[PDB]
Parts: C-alpha cells; sequence; structure tokens
RNA sequence: AGUAGAAACAAGGCC
RNA sequence: GGCCUGCU
C-alpha cells in the first residue's frame, strides 16, 4: 500500500496564498526551492541594505550611568494591611503555644488588662469617608466583645450585626447592578472603566524609618520552629548548628513579628471568608511571643471585620476593616496616613525615669481589601526567612570554600567581617553578619507586603543595569546598544508604591557610591 | 544610619547575590479583565511591523492579508518583519552543509512517527480552542466534540484509529457545503464553506497570568483541533532536528542549558589566542513571536523536506499554510460602568465590528479603529506573524542557523561568531583581532538577523567581556551561580493531595538541594517550615497540642488509641522524622516499622473509597507550572493510601446551559469502568482495534464465563445463565 | 585590578617610631608576617589588634589613593613583613625591624 | 455474574445504549478522557481554599455504608450529594483519619513487596555509616547518570510487555517474551505477587517503575554510581563533602 | 469609600 | 421570605 496525503480543493487555493509575493502556486515555488542553490545571496542584500543598520556598542563607563529620576507628586501613602512600625500589644502572659487557645477569649483578657478607657473621639478624619461610621463602629466592637464576655461559654467564632455603620465600611451593596447593553444604550455617562497609568506620587522619608525599625532587635522570640528527625550525620550537626545560630539572630527581629501577624492575619481572614461568606465576622489580630525570661506570652494588636467575601475569581475582592491600637501620633506625618481614621481612645502608662510618662493611646482605623491570591501569597510570608538565610548561607559557604573549614561559628561571634548595609551622612556603614541576616529578612518580608507590578518590573530592569554594573567595576569593557532605552523601561515602573521607590531611591545611592 | 540592602552589592559581586534581585516572596501580577485590549494592540503592532509588505484578500477566506515576504530592506533600527525568501533558503542551505544528513535523517523519523502516529495522541494535551461551542475546553473534550461533529457529518475516516486519517478528513471536511453542529440553551445549526473556514482557521486569546518580571500585561493565543495534528507533526520534525543541533537549548532542560553554554564559552575563549579579543552579547529579541512570518516556516519545511515522498511533504506543509491564514478572536469582550446610573455591561469582543466608539477611550478608540479593517465574522486575519510561539522549535532552528552562519567559513574575515540560541534569548560570543573586528562582527550578526525577520532588543541587551553574562535567568560568572529566587514560589504545599503535596515538597527541597545549591541549614530551615505550613493547611497538628480545628478531634483520639505514636504520619497528626538524610524516602516507607499493625491495615487499605486511580499516566505525575516558565510535570515519589484522595471538582456547570455535559460524563464513566472491568488492561495499556464495545464485553463473558467454569466459582446453572444473557443482550442491541 | 606597593619599612630602634605607607592602583588595612608564622592582623579602616593597640594608628587619604600606618614605641617583637591589603588584593610587603 | 448484569442494565436505556453501540475500542481513550473539569492552573491556592469548606474531598459512594454520616459530637463525614461529573460523593476530611482509628483493617504485610523500591530505599539508608565532612571546593560537573537503582537493563516498551503478562496475562496479544532475563523477571514477579489485592494499575506502575531504566542530566561531583546519586543531596555540597557508604555496600 | 491598576472587584444566575 | 453555585 502506498499512504496517499493529497492537497486538492479549498486547501490548495489556501495554499497558492501562503508563498512569497512573486509566486503563483506551490507547485512553481516547491520546484524552485528544489532547483535553489546558495550563490551568494546573503552578501549581496547586506551591501545593499542601507548602513544605517547597525548595532554600535557605546562604551559604558564610570561618567555614562545617570541616577534614575523618580517621579514628582504628592508624597506616598502607607499600604500595608496592618501596622508595622507604629503597633502596639496588650498582653497577658499565659503558657499557651501560637495555635493553642481561642481567639476571642484571649483578645478579650488582653484587653481587660489595659485601664485608662475614654469615650472615643475623632483626632484625625479619614478626608473622604465618614469619621463617625467608624466610632460607631468601634464602640459597637466594644459592646458585642462586652457581650461575649457575659455569656456561659466564648464562641469559637463571633459573627456581628450588618449595621448600616459596617454596610458603608465594607462597601455592600455598592456593586452596580449588572444588566444588558440592549437596554442600556442611551445613557451619556455608560463608558469603559477607567484605564489609565496611576496617580504619579513622590517618595517619602518615612518607608526609610521604618524599613529601618523592621531591621532592629526585640525583647522577645518571634519564631517557635517545630520539630525534625533527630540529627544522625556529622553534616545535619553542622546544618543544625548553622540554623540554631540564625534563629537566635533572626527570631529577635521585627521582620519575625510582621512575618507571624501577616501569616496569622491572613490565615484568619481566608478561613472566614471560605467560611462564612454571608455574615460580618470578628477576628483579633493575635501573636504570641516568648520572653527574655522564658515565659510565653500572647499580644492583641487589635481587630478585623470581614465582610462578605463570595470570592470567585482568584482578583476578586473581600473588603474588611480593620482597628489596631497605636501610640504614635498621626499629626506629625499625616501624608502617611491618608486612607486612616485615626481616634483616641485612651491613655497609657509605660514605667520610666521621668516620672510617668502617661502617654495618650489612640486607635487607626481604617477599611482595607485583599483577594484570594494576596491572602494565599501573605499566608505564605514564611519563606523570606528561607530567602535570607539561604543568602547569608551562599555567603558563608563560598566564603569557607577558600578556607578549608566551616566558617560559620567566627563569622557570628567574632564579627570581625563586615558587610555595607547602610549608609549614614558620615559615609557607608557595615555591619556584622547577623545584621545582614536581619537586612535581607526586613527586605523579603517588606517585598512580600508592598508586593505589585511596578517591584517585578522595577526589580528585571535594574537587575539588568546592576549587571551591567558590575561588569564595568570588574573590568570588563561593558558595552551598550540604547541605555537610553533601558533608562526608560526602569523608570516606567516607578509610579507610587512606596517600596519600589525607596529601591530606586538605594539604587541611585549605590551607583554614587559605586563608579568610583 | 539608614538601611540599604543594595549596598551590599558593594562587597558581594552582583552574581553572588542575585538572588536579592528576585522578589518572589510576594503575589505575583494578574489580569483582572478581558483581554480584547491585548489582543487588538498585538494585531495592529504585528500588522504595522510589516506595513510595507503588499495586500490581498483571500477568496476562500475573504479575509485581507498581508504579506511582506521580499519586500524593501529595513532602512532602521526598528522591528520589521521583511524576510527575504532567498537569504532564508541560503541559511538553510548552510546549515545543511554544515551538518550533512541533517533534514533527510529527521525526515525520515519523523516519516516513522507521522504513518505510526495514533489519534489519542491529541487527547494528551491542555485546553484547546473547540468550535463546535467557540470556547476553550480540554483536549480530550473538543477532540471528542470534533470526532462526533464529523460523523454525523459523513467523515468517518478517522475510525481508523490514525492520526493521518483523521487530517485527511479534516482536510475532506474543508470542501463541504453545509457543516452542522448542535447548541444547547438542542438545536442543529447550519455552517456553510466561509464560516467553517473560519471558524477552523481561528484561534482563541486570552490574557496571561502569574507572569513576573515585567509592568505590563501580555495575550497569549490557543489554537483549534483541526490544526493541533498537523502542527504535533511540525514540532516532531523541529524537535528530531534540534536534538542534532549543539547549538539549541530549547528541546532539553536546564542543566543541559548550563552545560552546553559552559562548553561553548570555553571553546570560544580558549582556542581565541592572546591576540583575540572576545565579547559576550547577553541578547534578547524584541517581539520575536509578531515578526515571524508563517510563510518563511513553510519555505525552510518545504527546503527540509526535499527529495521525500509528496504526501510527506504535504502533511507537513499544511500547518504553515493553515497559519499564513490564521485568523485570532479578539478576547472575552469589554466591560463599561454607568456611575450616573449605577450599572454595569458586558459587550462581546463580536461586537467591536458594528459597536459605535463612543463608549471607547482614545487609545482604544483609535485601536479598534486601526482593527476593523481586518475583521472578519467577529475574528481579526493575523497573516502577516505568529501570535504566542506555537512554532517555537522552528524559530529556534531559525536561530541555530544565524548563529552557525559565522562558523569562520562564511564570515570571510578574521572576526566570527558562536553562541546559543533558545527561542526569545540568546547568549552571543563574538571573537575578533581588534575592537573594530568585534564591532564588525556584531554588525553583520544584526544585519543578518534583521534579514531573517529576527530583531534584537537594544534596550535588553549589553555586550560585554566573556567570562559574564545571563542566559534565561542563569548568570554565568565564571562558573554558573545558583538563584534560588526562582524556585521559592514551590516551596509549599503543591495542591494536589496530603501524601502527594508531602513527597511533592520534599523532593523539590532535595532538587534544590542537588542543583540550586540549597545549603543544609536552609533546607533544615526549608523542611520545618513546609511541615508548619501543611499542618496548617490541612488541619492535621501534632496531636498532642490544643489547637481546635474541624478534625482536632479524631485525630487526637487516634493519637490517644495508637501505642507506638512515632509511627503516626504528619498527615495524621504524628511526629516528623523528616530530616536531610530523609528527603529521599515516602513518609509511609520511612515511618512503616513504627506504625501499629492496627493503623498501618486501616491506613494502607485497598478497599479504602479514596484512592481513585484512572490511567498510567496520571498514577504519580503532578503538573506544577513552575514561576518564570511553561507548564511542567513531575514524578513524585508517594505510597497509595487513604490520604490520596482526589479533590472536589468545580461544581458550578450546574447553573449553565452546557449542564448536560456532566451527564454526558457520568455516562462514560460508566461506560468506561465497566470496560476497564471487562478489560483490566484497559489503563495501562489503552485498548486498540476496529470493533464496538458491547461485541468485546458480550464475548468476553462468553469466554470468561466458560473457563472460569473449567476451573472456578462458576457453576452450570451460572455459566448457561450468563450464556443466555449473552444472547438477551445480543437481540437488545438488535432492535 | 588592584595593585599596591609598601613604603617606609626599615630597621629601627625599639621605643622608635615609623610611617608604613601603601600606595594603591574599598576599606583597607595591614598584616603583618614574623618569619616563622602566617598572617596576624594589624589595623584595618578603624580596628586594631590587642598586641599594638596604642601604638599604631591607621589612616588613608583617598585623594593620595594611599593608605598610611603610624607606629610609634617600637617593640622587637614587632619585627615583620608588614603587608597592606584591598578588599582579595595584597601587597608584597615591607620589611619592618626593630631591635 | 455481576458485571454481565449491570451490562445490561447499561444497555436498558437508550442513551448508553447508543453510547456502547456507536463507540468503537479505539475512542476508548478519548471518551474517558471526556470531561468538562479543567485542570488547575493554582493548585494551591485552591488546596489552601477548599480545605476551609465542609466536605471538600470526594469517595466512592460505598463510604455511605462503611463510615458512619456523623461521628460522636455530630461531626458529619460524608455527604450525599455526588460530585460534579461523577457517581463519587463529596465527604469531609475527618471522614479519612475516622477510617484510620476505626475503619476497615487488613494485612498490609505485602505492601513491602509491591512497593519494593522506596523500602529498598529504606533498607539501603538505615545500614548507611556516615562519615567526617570535609570543608573544600567542590567542582560540580554535569553529566547524564542513572537514578533508579533497580532498574533492570530494560527500556519502557521492552519491560513494558513483562509488566503486562505478570500482571495482565490475557492481553499480552501477540508478543511471547523471548529473553531469557525476561523469563526469570516474570516468573519471580508471578509467583511473588500471585495473589496481592493492591490494584492491577498500581502493581503495573510499580514494576514498570522498577524494572525500567531511567536517565536524567544532574551536577555531579564524584560517586556516579546509581546507589550513590540518590543521596547525592546528602553527600555532595557546595562547599562540603559528607562521606557516606550506602547498607548495600 | 476601599482594593487595584491599562480592567476589574465591591456576589452571580434562576424563579 | 423559601431553595442553587462558587476555576465552567
Amino acid at each position: 500500500i502506498e499512504e496517499r496525503f493529497e492537497i486538492t480543493g479549498t486547501m490548495r487555493r489556501l495554499a497558492d496564498q501562503s508563498l512569497p509575493p512573486n509566486f503563483s502556486s506551490l507547485e512553481n515555488f516547491r520546484a524552485y526551492v528544489d532547483g535553489f542553490e546558495p550563490n551568494g545571496y546573503i552578501e549581496g542584500k547586506l551591501s545593499q541594505m542601507s548602513k544605517e543598520v547597525n548595532a554600535r556598542i557605546e562604551p559604558f563607563l564610570k561618567t555614562t550611568p545617570r541616577p534614575l529620576r523618580l517621579p514628582d507628586g504628592p508624597p506616598c501613602s502607607q499600604r500595608s494591611k496592618f501596622l508595622l512600625m507604629d503597633a502596639l500589644k496588650l498582653s497577658i502572659e499565659d503558657p499557651s503555644h501560637e495555635g493553642e487557645g481561642i481567639p476571642l477569649y484571649d483578645a478579650i483578657k488582653c484587653m481587660r488588662t489595659f485601664f485608662g478607657w475614654k469615650e472615643p473621639n475623632v483626632v484625625k478624619p479619614h478626608e473622604k469617608g465618614i469619621n463617625p461610621n467608624y466610632l460607631l463602629a468601634w464602640k459597637q466592637v466594644l459592646a458585642e466583645l462586652q457581650d461575649i464576655e457575659n455569656e456561659e461559654k466564648i464562641p469559637k467564632t463571633k459573627n456581628m450585626k450588618k449595621t448600616s455603620q459596617l454596610k458603608w465600611a465594607l462597601g455592600e451593596n455598592m456593586a452596580p447592578e449588572k444588566v444588558d447593553f440592549d437596554d442600556c444604550k442611551d445613557v451619556s455617562d455608560l463608558k469603559q472603566y477607567d484605564s489609565d497609568e496611576p496617580e504619579l506620587r513622590s517618595l517619602a522619608s518615612w518607608i526609610q524609618s521604618e524599613f529601618n525599625k523592621a531591621c532592629e532587635l526585640t525583647d522577645s522570640s518571634w519564631i517557635e520552629l517545630d520539630e525534625i528527625g533527630e540529627d544522625v550525620a556529622p553534616i545535619e550537626h553542622i546544618a543544625s548548628m548553622r540554623r540554631n545560630y540564625f534563629t537566635a539572630e533572626v527570631s529577635h527581629c521585627r521582620a519575625t513579628e510582621y512575618i507571624m501577624k501577616g501569616v496569622y492575619i491572613n490565615t484568619a481572614l481566608l478561613n472566614a471568608s471560605c467560611a462564612a461568606m454571608d455574615d460580618f465576622q470578628l477576628i483579633p489580630m493575635i501573636s504570641k511571643c516568648r520572653t527574655k525570661e522564658g515565659r510565653r506570652k500572647t499580644n492583641l494588636y487589635g481587630f478585623i471585620i470581614k465582610g462578605r467575601s463570595h470570592l470567585r475569581n482568584d482578583t476578586d475582592v473581600v473588603n474588611f476593616v480593620s482597628m489596631e491600637f497605636s501610640l504614635t501620633d498621626p499629626r506629625l506625618e499625616p501624608h502617611k496616613w491618608e486612607k486612616y481614621c485615626v481616634l483616641e481612645i485612651g491613655d497609657m502608662l509605660l514605667r520610666s525615669a521621668i516620672g510617668q510618662v502617661s502617654r495618650p493611646m489612640f486607635l487607626y482605623v481604617r477599611t482595607n481589601g485583599t483577594s484570594k491570591i494576596k491572602m494565599k501569597w501573605g499566608m505564605e510570608m514564611r519563606r523570606c526567612l528561607l530567602q535570607s538565610l539561604q543568602q547569608i548561607e551562599s555567603m558563608i559557604e563560598a566564603e569557607s570554600s577558600v578556607k578549608e573549614k566551616d566558617m560559620t561559628k567566627e563569622f557570628f561571634e567574632n564579627k570581625s567581617e563586615t558587610w555595607p548595609i547602610g549608609e549614614s551622612p558620615k559615609g557607608v556603614e557595615e555591619g556584622s553578619i547577623g545584621k545582614v541576616c536581619r537586612t535581607l529578612l526586613a527586605k523579603s518580608v517588606f517585598n512580600s507586603l508592598y508586593a505589585s507590578p511596578q517591584l517585578e518590573g522595577f526589580s528585571a530592569e535594574s537587575r539588568k543595569l546592576l549587571l551591567i554594573v558590575q561588569a564595568l567595576r570588574d573590568n570588563l569593557e561593558p558595552g551598550t546598544f540604547d541605555l537610553g532605552g533601558l533608562y526608560e523601561a526602569i523608570e516606567e515602573c516607578l509610579i507610587n508604591d512606596p517600596w519600589v521607590l525607596l529601591n530606586a531611591s538605594w539604587f541611585n545611592s549605590f551607583l554614587t557610591h559605586a563608579l568610583r | 544610619m539608614d538601611v540599604n540592602p543594595t549596598l551590599l552589592f558593594l562587597k558581594v559581586p552582583a552574581q553572588n547575590a542575585i538572588s536579592t534581585t528576585f522578589p518572589y516572596t510576594g503575589d505575583p501580577p494578574y489580569s483582572h479583565g478581558t483581554g480584547t485590549g491585548y489582543t487588538m494592540d498585538t494585531v495592529n503592532r504585528t500588522h504595522q511591523y510589516s506595513e510595507k509588505g503588499r495586500w490581498t484578500t483571500n477568496t476562500e477566506t475573504g479575509a485581507p492579508q498581508l504579506n511582506p515576504i521580499d519586500g524593501p530592506l529595513p532602512e532602521d533600527n526598528e522591528p520589521s518583519g521583511y524576510a527575504q525568501t532567498d537569504c532564508v533558503l541560503e541559511a538553510m542551505a548552510f546549515l545543511e552543509e554544515s551538518h550533512p544528513g541533517i533534514f533527510e535523517n529527521s525526515c525520515l523519523e519523523t516519516m516513522e512517527v507521522v504513518q505510526q502516529t495514533r489519534v489519542d495522541k491529541l487527547t494528551q494535551g491542555r485546553q484547546t480552542y473547540d468550535w463546535t461551542l467557540n470556547r476553550n475546553q480540554p483536549a480530550a473534550t473538543a477532540l471528542a466534540n470534533t470526532i462526533e461533529v464529523f460523523r454525523s457529518n459523513g467523515l468517518t475516516a478517522n475510525e481508523s484509529g490514525r492520526l493521518i486519517d483523521f487530517l485527511k478528513d479534516v482536510m475532506e471536511s474543508m470542501d463541504k457545503e453545509e457543516m452542522e453542529i448542535t447548541t444547547h440553551f438542542k438545536k442543529k445549526q447550519r455552517l456553510n464553506k466561509r464560516s467553517y473556514l473560519i471558524r477552523a482557521l481561528t484561534l482563541n486569546t486570552m490574557t496571561k497570568d502569574a507572569e513576573r518580571g515585567k509592568l505590563k500585561r501580555r495575550a497569549i493565543a490557543t489554537p483549534g483541533m483541526q490544526i493541533r495534528g498537523f502542527v504535533y507533526f511540525v514540532e516532531t520534525l523541529a524537535r528530531s532536528i534540534c536534538e542534532k543541533l549543539e547549538q539549541s537549548g530549547l528541546p532539553v532542560g536546564g542543566n543541559e542549558k548550563k552545560a552546553k553554554l559552559a562548553n561553548v564559552v570555553r571553546k570560544m575563549m580558549t582556542n581565541s589566542q592572546d591576540t583575540e579579543l572576545s565579547f559576550t552579547i547577553t541578547g534578547d529579541n524584541t517581539k520575536w513571536n509578531e515578526n515571524q512570518n508563517p510563510r518563511m516556516f513553510l519555505a525552510m519545511i518545504t527546503y527540509i523536506t526535499r527529495n521525500q515522498p509528496e504526501w510527506f511533504r504535504n502533511v507537513l506543509s499544511i500547518a504553515p499554510i493553515m497559519f499564513s491564514n490564521k485568523m485570532a478572536r479578539l478576547g472575552k469582550g469589554y466591560m463599561f460602568e454607568s456611575k450616573s446610573m449605577k450599572l454595569r455591561t458586558q459587550i462581546p469582543a463580536e461586537m467591536l465590528a458594528s459597536i459605535d466608539l463612543k463608549y471607547f477611550n482614545d487609545s482604544t478608540r483609535k485601536k479598534i479603529e486601526k482593527i476593523r479593517p481586518l475583521l472578519i465574522d467577529g475574528t481579526a486575519s493575523l497573516s502577516p506573524g505568529m501570535m504566542m510561539g506555537m512554532f517555537n522549535m522552528l524559530s529556534t532552528v531559525l536561530g541555530v542557523s544565524i548563529l552557525n552562519l559565522g562558523q569562520k567559513r562564511y564570515t570571510k574575515t578574521t572576526y566570527w561568531w558562536d553562541g546559543l540560541q533558545s527561542s526569545d534569548d540568546f547568549a552571543l560570543i563574538v571573537n575578533a583581532p581588534n575592537h573594530e573586528g568585534i564591532q564588525a562582527g556584531v554588525d553583520r550578526f544584526y544585519r543578518t538577523c534583521k534579514l531573517l525577520g529576527i530583531n534584537m532588543s537594544k534596550k535588553k541587551s549589553y555586550i560585554n567581556r566573556t567570562g559574564t553574562f545571563e542566559f534565561t535567568s542563569f548568570f554565568y560568572r565564571y562558573g554558573f551561580v545558583a538563584n534560588f529566587s526562582m524556585e521559592l514560589p514551590s516551596f509549599g504545599v503543591s495542591g494536589i493531595n496530603e501524601s502527594a503535596d508531602m513527597s511533592i515538597g520534599v523532593t523539590v527541597i532535595k532538587n534544590n538541594m542537588i542543583n540550586n545549591d540549597l545549603g543544609p541549614a536552609t533546607a533544615q530551615m526549608a523542611l520545618q517550615l513546609f511541615i508548619k505550613d501543611y499542618r496548617y493547611t490541612y488541619r492535621c497538628h501534632r496531636g498532642d497540642t490544643q489547637i481546635q480545628t474541624r478534625r482536632s478531634f479524631e485525630i487526637k483520639k487516634l493519637w490517644e488509641q495508637t501505642r507506638s505514636k512515632a509511627g503516626l504520619l504528619v498527615s495524621d497528626g504524628g511526629p516528623n522524622l523528616y530530616n536531610i538524610r530523609n528527603l529521599h524516602i515516602p513518609e509511609v516507607c520511612l515511618k512503616w516499622e513504627l506504625m501499629d499493625e492496627d493503623y498501618q491495615g486501616r491506613l494502607c487499605n485497598p478497599l479504602n473509597p479514596f484512592v481513585s486511580h484512572k490511567e498510567i499516566e496520571s498514577v504519580n505525575n503532578a503538573v506544577m507550572m513552575p514561576a518564570h516558565g511553561p507548564a511542567k510535570n513531575m514524578e513524585y515519589d508517594a505510597v497509595a493510601t487513604t490520604h490520596s484522595w482526589i479533590p472536589k471538582r468545580n461544581r458550578s456547570i450546574l447553573n449553565t446551559s452546557q449542564r448536560g455535559i456532566l451527564e454526558d460524563e457520568q455516562m462514560y464513566q460508566k461506560c468506561c469502568n465497566l470496560f476497564e472491568k471487562f478489560f483490566p488492561s484497559s489503563s495501562y495499556r489503552r485498548p486498540v482495534g476496529i470493533s464496538s464495545m458491547v461485541e468485546a464485553m458480550v464475548s468476553r463473558a462468553r469466554i470468561d464465563a466458560r473457563i472460569d467454569f473449567e476451573s472456578g466459582r462458576i457453576k452450570k446453572e451460572e455459566f448457561a445463565e450468563i450464556m443466555k444473557i449473552c444472547s438477551t443482550i445480543e437481540e437488545l442491541r438488535r432492535q | 585590578q588592584v595593585q599596591l606597593q609598601e613604603s617606609g619599612g626599615g630597621l629601627v630602634q625599639p621605643g622608635g617610631s615609623l610611617r608604613l605607607s601603601c600606595a594603591a592602583s574599598y576599606a583597607m588595612g595591614w598584616y603583618r608576617q614574623v618569619p616563622g608564622k602566617e598572617r596576624e592582623l594589624v589595623a584595618t579602616i578603624t580596628n586594631f589588634a590587642d598586641s599594638a593597640r596604642g601604638r599604631f594608628t591607621i589612616s588613608r587619604g583617598n585623594a593620595k589613593n594611599t593608605v598610611y600606618l603610624q607606629m610609634n614605641n617600637l617593640k622587637p617583637e614587632d619585627t615583620a613583613v608588614y603587608y597592606c591589603w584591598s578588599r582579595e588584593t595584597w601587597g608584597q610587603g615591607t620589611q619592618v625591624t626593630v631591635s | 455474574m455481576e458485571r454481565i448484569k449491570e451490562l445490561r442494565d447499561l444497555m436498558s436505556q437508550s442513551r448508553t445504549r447508543e453510547i456502547l453501540t456507536k463507540t468503537t475500542v479505539d475512542h476508548m481513550a478519548i471518551i474517558k478522557k471526556y470531561t468538562s473539569g479543567r485542570q488547575e492552573k493554582n493548585p494551591a491556592l485552591r488546596m489552601k481554599w477548599m480545605m476551609a469548606m465542609k466536605y471538600p474531598i470526594t469517595a466512592d459512594k460505598r463510604i455511605m455504608e462503611m463510615i458512619p454520616e456523623r461521628n460522636e459530637q455530630g461531626q458529619t463525614l460524608w455527604s450525599k450529594t455526588n460530585d460534579a461529573g461523577s457517581d463519587r460523593v463529596m465527604v469531609s476530611p475527618l471522614a479519612v483519619t475516622w477510617w484510620n482509628r476505626n475503619g476497615p483493617t487488613t494485612s498490609a504485610v505485602h505492601y513491602p513487596k509491591i512497593y519494593k523500591t522506596y523500602f529498598e530505599k529504606v533498607e539501603r539508608l538505615k545500614h548507611g555509616t556516615f562519615g567526617p565532612v570535609h570543608f573544600r571546593n567542590q567542582v560540580k560537573i554535569r553529566r547524564r547518570v542513572d537514578i533508579n537503582p533497580g532498574h533492570a537493563d530494560l527500556s519502557a516498551k521492552e519491560a513494558q510487555d513483562v509488566i503486562m503478562e505478570v500482571v495482565f496475562p490475557n492481553e499480552v496479544g501477540a508478543r511471547i517474551l523471548t529473553s531469557e532475563s525476561q523469563l526469570t523477571i516474570t516468573k519471580e514477579k508471578k509467583e511473588e505477587l500471585q495473589d496481592c489485592k493492591i490494584s492491577p494499575l498500581m502493581v503495573a506502575y510499580m514494576l514498570e517503575r522498577e524494572l525500567v531504566r531511567k536517565t536524567r542530566f544532574l551536577p555531579v561531583a564524584g560517586g556516579t554510581s546509581s546507589v550513590y546519586i540518590e543521596v547525592l543531596h546528602l553527600t555532595q555540597g557546595t562547599c562540603w563533602e559528607q562521606m557516606y557508604t550506602p547498607g548495600g555496600e
């Protein structure tokens, strides 16, 4: 038998219309191809082609790269789902573990530990919402917390009443009703969804200080790691010792506290959204630490009210309202709290040598939102620990490949070697390996917190320029074909995100300090 | 003092700490709404990069098509799709000369495969655009629907069970006056010749999500089922060809890519003497897919298949012939909002041809105005170039031809170049006695690339001295450096099931320790964090804790019931015995000797109602879409336990007019289960033949009853009962 | 890329003084090697080892591209080849002999 | 008896009768994969989202007659509402743990005989002897190596006939294995697994894994042996080497 | 309002 | 008010 695959009919005519411009049939084109032999045709067209088609190499020197321009506009605002630098903790000193316990009872017990409650009043308005709604929501939360305190056994999860206050605060019945085009065509206002470049905003100095204090040590251990199989190999012992060193370095770090806060908050929010889709739910922000003395402790930052969460797509938004205690007066950096409503709820007395301070104690209240993807990715914030400590362990291994011996202990104790991890007005400041660990952990945590497309684009297009600059510093005669194009590609990612703008400022500082 | 991590690069080289520059710990960007805008923008951009071509109107589809081939040579560095037929034919000829026997051999193996390939091979594919319903559906479903429609219309050659016969039927369908399709809202609708042609030549456009590394979103395309067989054969030929080319890196993995990159850099630099300078270009190609004309792929394949049986040439040429006339569906549509009346609306994309432009903004208004002339029956003709890397391997072949065209035998000059090409990305090592020689070599390479419709992205490319470069997120600095930030997203619970997730997590940790140079202490930390997240996700806590969950009661009673609690699986609330030495052992086997026999038997019980196995392909294979790469499959070691359940399905089909698909699913699955019970090898080896179900089932009932009496439980009473029941079903099938 | 040349060594009295200087082509410093031993940390730029603290001062002129080591009240135990470095890059060392 | 009886019951109803009559054997695979269920793009997100629901997993109908509808306190274990496109019913994860504390028990003595590869790995590691860790730069060079340490010198297709004749002796067809190595393998794995009742498909899959040779490209430094490659993560690192000798040697 | 960012969510459909 | 769905 002979296999027959014949092109005929319409499919043949299509073959006659898929040839070069000056061919009439597939038969003729195939005959030409079979009869074709190389006779120096690339050279002829290369000679005839215009010489303006070139890839001239522009030398890259120390004076070539210019600082990246940052956008100008109103200062950048806060985007986090919870307070990071201005958080306050009410504690009970209980022996329970992280997941162990019941949320509502722990929150009520922690809140009863504080005395000095005052009738709440407006301090700094939202500037775009209805602050009285926030005030009434706070008082409602307090009242219903007492209502739970009265009854027999604290419920594991509580549902709140759907008053107009939280109906507005949670954005209920505000989605436009879906209709058919044939019924709405004469409406003049009918147009596309607003699709334009985000608003431009200039960097502010608050994000820098927030990152600075996100890398600082603390008086608690915010990581209680799980169990592993007992180490049997010497390499396993080395790994365990290294891991213990890093845990001692990073556990007492605000980055770990932020990691735990985000993980717990997002886990609770996702579980409540998946379970109580319809009805508004109360969730106290809880985080459990261990003191220097070793006594376990619980901490209550505030409360989250989750709203209707009928989330179908990964981008669908669940709205909630977050309330958090703090002592930082919002009258000093108002531009950082554009979307917050801040009340005055009490006074706190912390033991200090200056008599006793008797500071005010405010409540930051805001309406925020998330999505299934955002919740899932925020509940995997513990991989920031991985990223950071993998980088540090790569450093240690690379250095130990030079000296034939493990170099961890002297790195962590002697602290002789230091890396540039920041710049002071005096100059570049270097810190021990532990400070590098904390700095990288904070960088990863902020990447996970302020994640956005701007961050990805800037990261890629700035890694390109970083590689070029590294090649320059290595004396490898780097060259570029269109550096202005790369600069324009980098500068289009900087729009309004505080984190990416801070990264761009850091990159400019690195260029200024480099190229010398 | 202000902390600044970037300053760390002043002491640690950039590549030794490049992992810090990968923000892969946050949510990747996602698209929210329609992808119609991106589709229209891509169509217009592809058509305007070839504006100087010549216009024609297809006599079959009636759509306007633009042919830029052999068009005017470019006079600027902007992207251009004006590829020259003679130049590319000469490049392929030189490729053949440098590698004699490549095309003939590759065609021989491809001919073998094509003439022995089966239809079922088309089911092994992800979403495909079913034209019977004008929507994306699983490959198997679309194939079944198309086969049903063909059989209803009279095209039954595919009953031979051969993919070549299926393609013969597909082509024969092109010459039919009137086909018939089914729609549910069942209604039988008639499609004329032109409508069916456009439905078979069209592509479905969507928006790509979870794409890290760029601020703007892109659009991707999915073809139909009529054209996927030709694409399969063409890609088989291209893969067989590239496997014989060491300059290609597309048909290999990552480690092979690194090995070939190291080999080529060492070859180029080492052979270079002290007088010759060497430079590496880390090049990316701008608008790679939009500038590759299918007609040029037709030319390349017809040159490859010279002196071959004409049927082979025809079957391999059908694919580019259809791509040259390919159409693209605009997309989902556009959603409008009216705040004055507080409402929203969703207009399908098919109305873009006639809908007024008052609702659209300036950018979208202009895009629609520019794309309207190409709109034919709600879809836009996209002849000039490929949409999204459907011919990856042929593009790699063209790039490898360009790379080989500078072997110093065709350059005819002191300078020369080599390197590695993987579609849309390349590393080019060019050597020349002086900087002028390097400049001339790179200029000529760029010029030759522009003669083949390939453009080099000057903004994303840079040249330095050899020894430092990048290639597909692999940073080479006197040796490849591990990143570990590309695999970070794969350190969580995969989402298959409990046992599968555990095994996949431990295996991923192991692999990233082997390949991506993950440290021991870091690996231990990853194991701890993964175990924590696993327990918190599946509500399976240690059991000795007081963490109240929806599953903490049964777990606690199982804990208190067990005597040797060290053998309990983490899924059942037991301790974790994993460590760096135990990352290559399944959990069940690591705890086998510690389990109590009662719990061991209850766990690994074949009669459990949870374990379900469908086919040999889906036993222990998990499809994990890696970050910054195409979808990939992994073999994970796991023991079939009661924890190997499969999760719930979507269940939203119940509210759609396509609700009868579930009844058909149930009936097909019942019949398949009956056949499997009749033919146990149905899953492991897919049955072949031309008979129908009931014939085989009844006849095997005859024989098995017979022989199982000749020794077994059956009795004469039962054997005769089965024989006459077989006769009963026979007469039932008669009527 | 970085080359380093030390100057200012020689024969000196005990209780004498000596100014080492290292010209370069980054943090800098000074290490020393006695005939019977490997490397000993002296100074880095500031930090000084126990055996030389208060006696010796490290300084640098970034405009001259030079790092200096001002040694005072020298002991016979300071007798070593003093090597300058940059950070991977090491000088050839300058002989200091105290007696 | 039963099998032909549900066959007749299926043929009783017109739609299934038509499906059985017009559908040919070759199309078996197609219709078996015919489904409306799309393959998940983000499995982790939905696994973390579905497990927060009640009745998130699926199980055969038989579960309704082995496990009670509710446990001691009344937490529901299974529901009678079937899945989307199957006769299986959606059930809660507790029904898993319940099955592991009061479900039927069997004799799992033969699982070690089936899952030969994994238990051989465990035995090899249990008797291994570690050594000192030496810190020095390792020149990892990339090489093609065989990962499976129990491959019987057979390819996929070469051992597929052996596997069928071991598990499905009647569907072998024309093939009768010529090589005597295959003869002995068939004899051994036939007499060893003569009454094992795990599943034909899993038995075939594990026999394929054990006998079929598989190869992959990996960065290695030393070793190169099959037994030394499975522990390549534990013996070789970036700057450290851990001497190891599996229990086999 | 809010989330978010080149288009969307701020429940959908069926009676 | 009653009931259905949450990648179709």
